[PDB]
């Protein structure tokens, strides 16, 4: 666990703004 | 020997509270909810991820359909979603009030799904 970056961890909902 | 480490195993309690609050800071318009496959869910597939960001302005009918879209859920089969491990919320309730009604001690929201109305 030496290297670590902002990986895709959360998955937001698909909507229309 | 393999070891399937869930989100809580790969992120200690400290990392969890820090992640939730940081998410509330960067994404104040999204609620951090965990979506996990029930331990006895054999018919239904496992969700590709576990940490979700839902806008507080939505309802469960929509969240259900979003999971159905990516999970490509069958039309001939049905399923239910249990909040914190209990299926007592209506499909038309806004996730804002559901969030504050089921908020965990770490500040994260837990949800589990299965293809059964009774466990």
């Amino acid at each position: 666990n030496s290297s670590g970056s902002s990986e895709d961890s959360f998955v937001e909902i698909r909507m229309a703004e | 020997g393999a070891m399937g480490k869930t989100f809580k195993q790969r992120r200690t309690f400290e990392q969890r509270v820090e992640d939730v609050r940081l998410i509330r800071e960067q994404h104040p318009t999204k609620i951090p909810v965990i979506i996990e496959r029930y331990k006895g869910e054999k018919q239904l597939p496992v969700l590709d991820k576990t940490k979700f960001l839902v806008p507080d302005h939505v309802n469960m009918s929509e969240l259900i359909k979003i999971i159905r879209r990516r999970l490509q859920l069958n039309a001939n089969q049905a399923f239910f979603l249990l909040v914190n491990g209990h299926s007592m919320v209506s499909v038309s309730t806004p996730i804002s009030e559901v969030y504050e009604s089921e908020k965990d001690e770490d500040g994260f929201l837990y949800m589990v799904y299965a293809s059964q109305e009774t466990f």
